[PDB]
RNA sequence: CGACUCUUAGCGGUGGAUCACUCGGCUCGUGCGUCGAUGAAGAACGCAGCUAGCUGCGAGAAUUAAUGUGAAUUGCAGGACACAUUGAUCAUCGACACUUCGAACGCACUUGCGGCCCCGGGUUCCUCCCGGGGCUACGCCUGUCUGAGCGUCGCU
RNA sequence: AGCCUUGAAGCCUAGGGCGCGGGCCCGGGUGGAGCCGCCGCAGGUGCAGAUCUUGGUGGUAGUAGCAAAUAUUCAAACGAGAACUUUGAAGGCCGAAGUGGAGAAGGGUUCCAUGUGAACAGCAGUUGAACAUGGGUCAGUCGGUCCUGAGAGAUGGGCGAGCGCCGUUCCGAAGGGACGGGCGAUGGCCUCCGUUGCCCUCAGCCGAUCGAAAGGGAGUCGGGUUCAGAUCCCCGAAUCCG
RNA sequence: GGCUAAAUACCGGCACGAGACCGAUAGUCAACAAGUACCGUAAGGGAAAGUUGAAAAGAACUUUGAAGAGAGAGUUCAAG
RNA sequence: CGCGACCUCAGAUCAGACGUGGCGACCCGCUGAAUUUAAGCAUAUUAGUCAGCGGAGGAAAAGAAACUAACCAGGAUUCCC
């Protein structure tokens, strides 16, 4: 769940989450939106993780 | 480095969640690079890691429930995971005890006629 | 050195968990 | 329909992965016999039943 | 016009999945099983069709746990041993 | 004769547990006899082929005295592949021949602590069955 | 002449007969004769680096541990400070594990609502919020506790 | 002490013959791994038919046909290829009870981008809802979720050989609740307030539960944004409930 | 009122052995991704489908064509 | 009024147990046709059979005479001739 997310990501990358938005795909999957605080950067985040 | 079941077997259990935990996001960063174009070793990790994460569980499981046998042992009621499994039907049989019973009607019949030992001459 | 490697009762109370301790005392 | 239960959207799910071409790797396996995917389906031609 | 233009007026199901069966079988009115009974306590079943018998029979679906039992028979359900140790 | 009751001499069976044997099965099934100066010296007739077991093809069009060493057992299609044993496709690349490994002889054994140990099993049920027929 | 048509033969098509093969059946015989609330049979959904079906498995998910074996698996790639007492693979299988429904069990069957106890994080004891865990079904036997009766009584 | 990789079965043959015949032998070709003579035994043992079964192929036949709803034309581009694709320009039609713009049920990825032009789209196609490779559905406020409707359906009870059925307040000790008060046990911003257990007191609802994406049911609007989503994303301004 | 082995039965299950049986229109429906595909609202109904070669050696390269297709060449005892 | 015995009957997420469902070739208990034969058909037959319901086990059921007999008597049950 949404709130389930929320915390999972804050642990993982020590980030702060502004708010969770999510949807189920077609093919099962659920894919969540999550955005972080004004004070964090979600490009630089995603460097970090690897995804950029 | 591999991790051998072996090699875990005699350590503490919060050195080996600590160690789960290093798999676990070894795993993650391994998904990661699934899909951001990771070389052909990084996606064959994903398997050799996978089944590292199960041998730690599996040891961490095993030792689990290794002391609490031993733990309950000398008691009379057990966790119900701990009872022997058989089958159901084998579990409702009278046990050792209760089909060696005799009356002690039947217990004498036996002391006084007790079957005997014989031949008969040719 | 790698040459030489490469080619060769009780309860512990600690794997006990919380709750059953917990219900002991 | 647009309204949905989860349980239909879940049913539809995995119908739509099973929709695809074997891989082609796959012909070249010791004894494979299989030439493609004779289970595919269309939404037009054939329908799910639910 | 009980033929083809009576076939465009169909547009309400009478059954959908069986949570026990899983085949479209569960009247949704009735709320039943027409293949296995649900929710009945016992399976529906009947010997007038043997074919209907061997298509949901025991063998015909994954035996997770009946099939560790044959080769536990073979050792007398032995439990809590293991084999000697290196 | 085969008297026992237990083993099938049906044909259908035979042949299904030979295509269908398990890996470990397959590697006796894959055993090759040894030269003539091997079975002499550990006074064993077979081996179950290794790789880097060194071997001479008896049949075939690659038969002949060149040795060359064992390089895959492909124990899937019950085939090995040998140093030389090869020919060229379309395109001019080379590719390994299978050969069965009833068709070569061992000339050189890969020997290990465990080839040893099957060595020796093989060499003292052999005198075991001499000595009792003496 | 030459078309067209008919017959026969050669060759070529169309077709898949015939023959040879058979990891399948069928029939007879033998030994054993074992499911489940400790959650069966069955169903659903998932799980592979590349994998749709079959197969296998269950979030430890084409498998963990242990034992035997002893150098592979393989369609391609890869080699984890994987591989010879730091044991590949396969086999066995006694350890551990085993998602959702299902007799199917908190109530209902939309992943809807709860209730009790404990733990952890939010802030900051309590509350409140989030998460984790454990219980909460029908019948029934023995026993326990709490009761009911202008039922039969005894002493007050 | 049969035949057979120095070529079995099978199959073809304007080849030579045998027999009244059922059939058989030999030659030649193709084929590639088995087969036959005689004495006996055994049978799922001999096809022209059954509007026979299954499979295949004909003539009909390049034939019937590709004629419901007014209609196309010019130039260029891409391309091997253009009556049919795209763009521009003409001429037309649906004519707000539409051939327009949005939904319910149903479909289930058909949606969007790129590629292909094998098969399919009863001509063709540079095109497609086809095939291929990848994407796409974001909510306290829009629905479900809750209520009850006609109705369905447990328990008590009754019936029933029995799986079960009848029945829904009817043959039921059907309440696990509450302001307040009294006794203790604990705690904390230990001061005094909570919590808890028991007791006292009070208590109709009288029917478990299910039943509507059109009924009842608090509360979200403006602007921008995508290839494809938005009252859901972003910007701005609000509101209900706890 | 009550218990009781053995000799008896067994087209399901586990594991085996065999045959004067059938041999891919046969034999189980199912020799193969078969109780599958597909049909029906449902109860149910339910196929077709085996064979390159000893070994993929599964035809590089040249040439015409947009391509499908061809002509050469090559592998193989044989692609007749 | 109270207190206390017993009886009958309740409520518990009380302590500890047990039943449910499946498979069903064989087995036990029920219930139970009609095609069919009778050259028609109603009793009869089909047949205590198919279908339907319940309950098991490795076997089940039965079983140690309220028996058979009428002999110079036999001697639980089950199976074969
Ligand atoms: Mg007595
Ligand atoms: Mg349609
Ligand atoms: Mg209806
Ligand atoms: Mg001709
Ligand atoms: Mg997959
Ligand atoms: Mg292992
Ligand atoms: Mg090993
Ligand atoms: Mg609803
Ligand atoms: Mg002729
Ligand atoms: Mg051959
Ligand atoms: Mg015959
Ligand atoms: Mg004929
Ligand atoms: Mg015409
Ligand atoms: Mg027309
Ligand atoms: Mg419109
Ligand atoms: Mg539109
Ligand atoms: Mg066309
Ligand atoms: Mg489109
Ligand atoms: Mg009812
Ligand atoms: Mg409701
Ligand atoms: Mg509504
Ligand atoms: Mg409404
Ligand atoms: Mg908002
Ligand atoms: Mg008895
Ligand atoms: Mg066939
Ligand atoms: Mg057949
Ligand atoms: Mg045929
Ligand atoms: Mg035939
Ligand atoms: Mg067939
Ligand atoms: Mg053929
Ligand atoms: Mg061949
Ligand atoms: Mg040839
Ligand atoms: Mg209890
Ligand atoms: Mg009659
Ligand atoms: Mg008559
Ligand atoms: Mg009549
Ligand atoms: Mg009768
Ligand atoms: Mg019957
Ligand atoms: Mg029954
Ligand atoms: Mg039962
Ligand atoms: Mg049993
Ligand atoms: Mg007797
Ligand atoms: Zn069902």
């Amino acid at each position: 769940n949404k709130h389930q997310i929320k915390q999972a990501v804050k642990k993982l990358y020590d980030i702060d989450v502004a708010k969770v938005n999510t949807l189920i795909r077609p093919d099962g999957e659920k894919k969540a939106y999550v955005r972080l605080a004004p004070d964090y950067d979600a490009l630089d985040v995603a460097n970090k993780i690897g995804i950029i | 480095a591999k991790i051998k079941a072996r090699d875990l077997r005699g350590k503490k259990k919060e050195e080996l969640l600590k160690q789960l935990d290093d798999l676990k996001v070894e795993l993650s960063q391994l998904r990661v690079a699934k899909v951001t174009g990771g070389a052909a070793s990084k996606l064959s990790k994903i398997r050799v890691v996978r089944k590292s994460i199960a041998r730690v569980l599996t040891v961490i499981n095993q030792t689990q429930k290794e002391n609490l046998r031993k733990f309950y042992k000398g008691k009379k009621y057990k966790p119900l995971d701990l009872r022997p499994k058989k089958t159901r039907a084998m579990r409702r049989r009278l046990n050792k005890h209760e089909e060696s019973l005799k009356t002690k009607k039947q217990q004498r019949k036996e002391r006084l006629y007790p079957l005997r030992k014989y031949a008969v001459k040719a | 050195e790698s040459r030489k490697r490469k080619r060769p009762n009780d309860v512990d109370m600690s794997w006990i968990p919380q709750e059953t301790l917990n219900q002991i005392n | 329909s647009s309204h949905k239960t989860f349980r239909i959207k879940r049913f539809l799910a995995k119908k739509q992965k099973q929709n695809r071409p074997i891989p082609q790797w796959i012909w070249m396996k010791t004894g494979n016999k299989i030439r493609y995917n004779s289970k595919r389906r269309h939404w037009r031609r054939t329908k799910l039943g639910l | 016009t009980k033929g083809t233009s009576s076939f465009g007026k169909r547009r309400n199901k009478t059954h959908t999945l069986c949570r026990r069966c899983g085949s479209k079988a569960y009247h949704l009115q009735k709320s039943t099983c027409g293949k296995c009974g649900y929710p009945a306590k016992r399976k529906r079943k009947y010997n007038w069709s043997a074919k209907a018998k061997r298509r949901n029979t025991t063998g015909t679906g994954r035996m997770r746990h009946l099939k560790i039992v044959y080769r536990r028979f073979r050792h007398g359900f032995r439990e809590g041993t293991t084999p000697k140790p290196k | 004769m085969k008297f026992n009751p237990f083993v099938t001499s049906d044909r259908s069976k035979n042949r299904k547990r030979h295509f269908n044997a398990p890996s470990h099965i397959r590697r006796k099934i894959m055993s090759s006899p040894l030269s003539k100066e091997l079975r002499q010296k550990y006074n064993v007739r077979s081996m179950p082929i290794r790789k880097d077991d060194e071997v001479q093809v008896v049949r075939g069009h690659y038969k002949g005295q060149q040795i060359g060493k064992v390089v895959q057992v492909y124990r899937k299609k019950y085939v090995i592949y040998i140093e030389r044993v090869q020919r060229e496709k379309a395109n001019g690349t080379t590719v390994h021949v299978g050969i069965h490994p009833s068709k070569v002889v061992i000339t050189r054994l890969k020997l290990d602590k465990d080839r040893k140990k099957i060595l020796e099993r093989k060499a003292k049920s052999r005198q075991v069955g001499k000595e009792k027929g003496k």
